[PDB]
């Protein structure tokens, strides 16, 4: 029900889920668009208990795809609770 | 006259950009 009245839609892709499992938990993702190409990187971290914690980490890449699209801004959807 | 192109933009495309104009008399 988020979106409405879908239209000449020119690209699709389904897999398994992205987002997996006291402490808060941390998870890590880059969104960069390059010549077309959408590029999702990934990576999970158990944090203790705001504050970014002073640490150090490294986030792998998942997947890329060629949306070939102008992109200027991008808004985090999220659940009323 | 099932396809067509376009000659005015303000800008030119980006590498792998699909803007979504005039048609071609093809003869």
């Amino acid at each position: 029900r988020v979106y409405s009245s879908a239209n000449n839609c020119t690209f699709e892709y389904v897999s398994q889920p992205f987002l997996m499992d006291n402490f808060k938990n941390l998870r890590e993702f880059v969104f960069k668009n390059i010549d077309g190409y959408f590029k999702i990187y990934s990576k999970h971290t158990p944090i203790i208990v705001e504050d970014l914690p002073q640490g150090f980490s490294a986030l792998e890449p998942l997947v890329d795809l060629p949306i070939g699209i102008n992109i200027t801004r991008f808004q985090t959807l999220l659940a009323l609770h | 006259y099932n396809y067509l192109y376009r000659l005015f933009r303000k800008s030119n495309l980006k590498p792998f950009e699909r803007d979504i104009l005039r048609s071609y008399s093809f003869r």
